């Protein structure tokens, strides 16, 4: 679907979950 | 354990 | 989930419940991949040895909870399915390769601020995301400890998990455990020296393994919650299902049906 994966409530509203930085740092 | 779900569903 | 925290609102519109018309019974967890089809482990479908083998009719889908027992008035949203595709080369027998199926709704599901899909990992995707050390994120009401007499206490959730963890190197799944792997599944979990905890369980097979995009911000589903030796155990890790490897099998049966 082209609107797969962004959720309404965290990334359609440019807000951010309570673990999901932990994901991103470790891509780093 | 789990409440009743309505019954059109439990087909 | 076992050593996970509960997850937020909304936090996995993708999220659905496979639930037994009867005796009513949590299933497997599973994961909205559009409107009318429903990605989960084929284990939850068919597993003879086990005795499973069920039906459309035997199931329904939930889309939209939180709550694991609660009937989620004007929240969640109950379907019946239409059809149940299980891979035909997964096998049962031995060391559940191909652990893989769709299913397709009767009617297509109306998405909601509750309820949204997750979208599969393209070729790039996939190669940029799954990789030893990057950690992803697994939800389910599965059970929150290993089954055992000696445990005291719920052993069962009240509300969605949430735990991430790491994706683990070949090498160190392949010799974790004896059962014989194969390149559709992926291992993910702490290491020994990491000395920290967390992992699926049983009850939360079907669920998604989903990573985020830096390149995007999007979520992609990347594995299916398929097996593993106890839960939590030490020196062990959990196997999932390699979606990307399999997505060839997953456009057909969408694209012929
Ligand atoms: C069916 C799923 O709920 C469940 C989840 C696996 C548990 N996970 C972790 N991360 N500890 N899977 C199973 O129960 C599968 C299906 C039937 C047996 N099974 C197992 O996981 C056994 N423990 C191991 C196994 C047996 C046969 C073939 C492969 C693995
Ligand atoms: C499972 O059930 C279906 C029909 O309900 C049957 O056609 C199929 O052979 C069964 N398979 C197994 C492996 O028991």
């Amino acid at each position: 679907e082209a609107d797969c994966g962004l959720r309404p409530l965290f990334e359609k509203k440019s807000l951010e979950d309570k673990t999901e930085r932990e994901l991103l740092e470790s891509y780093i | 354990d789990f409440e009743e779900i309505p019954e059109e569903y439990l087909q | 989930i076992v050593e996970g925290s509960d997850a937020e609102i909304g936090m996995s519109p993708w999220q659905v419940m496979l639930f037994r018309k009867s005796p009513q019974e949590l299933l497997c967890g599973a994961s909205l991949i559009s409107d009318r089809w429903v990605l989960t482990a084929a284990h939850c479908l068919l597993y003879p040895p086990w005795d499973k083998n069920f039906t459309e009719n035997d199931l329904l889908v939930r889309i939209g909870k939180h709550s694991r027992t609660r009937y989620e008035r004007n929240i969640e949203k109950i379907s019946m399915l239409e059809k149940i595709y299980i891979h035909p080369r997964y096998n049962w027998r031995e060391n559940l390769d191909r652990d893989i199926a769709l299913m397709k709704l009767k009617k297509p599901v109306a998405f909601s601020d509750y309820i949204h899909p997750v979208c599969l990992p393209d070729r790039e995707t996939a190669a940029s995301l799954l990789q030893a050390g990057y950690k992803g994120r697994v939800t389910g009401w599965g059970n929150l400890k290993e089954t055992w007499t000696a445990n005291v206490g719920k052993g069962q959730p009240s509300v969605l998990q949430v735990v991430n963890l790491p994706i683990v190197e070949r090498p160190v799944c392949k010799d974790s455990t004896r059962i014989r792997i194969t390149d559709n599944m992926f291992c993910a979990g702490y290491k020994p020296d990491e000395g920290k905890r967390g992992d699926a369980c049983e009850g939360d097979s079907g669920g998604p393994f989903v990573m985020k995009s830096p390149f995007n911000n999007r979520w992609y589903q990347m594995g299916i919650v398929s097996w593993g030796e106890g839960c939590d155990r030490d020196g062990k890790y959990g196997f999932y299902t390699h979606v990307f490897r399999l997505k060839k099998w997953i456009q057909k049966v969408i694209d012929q049906f």
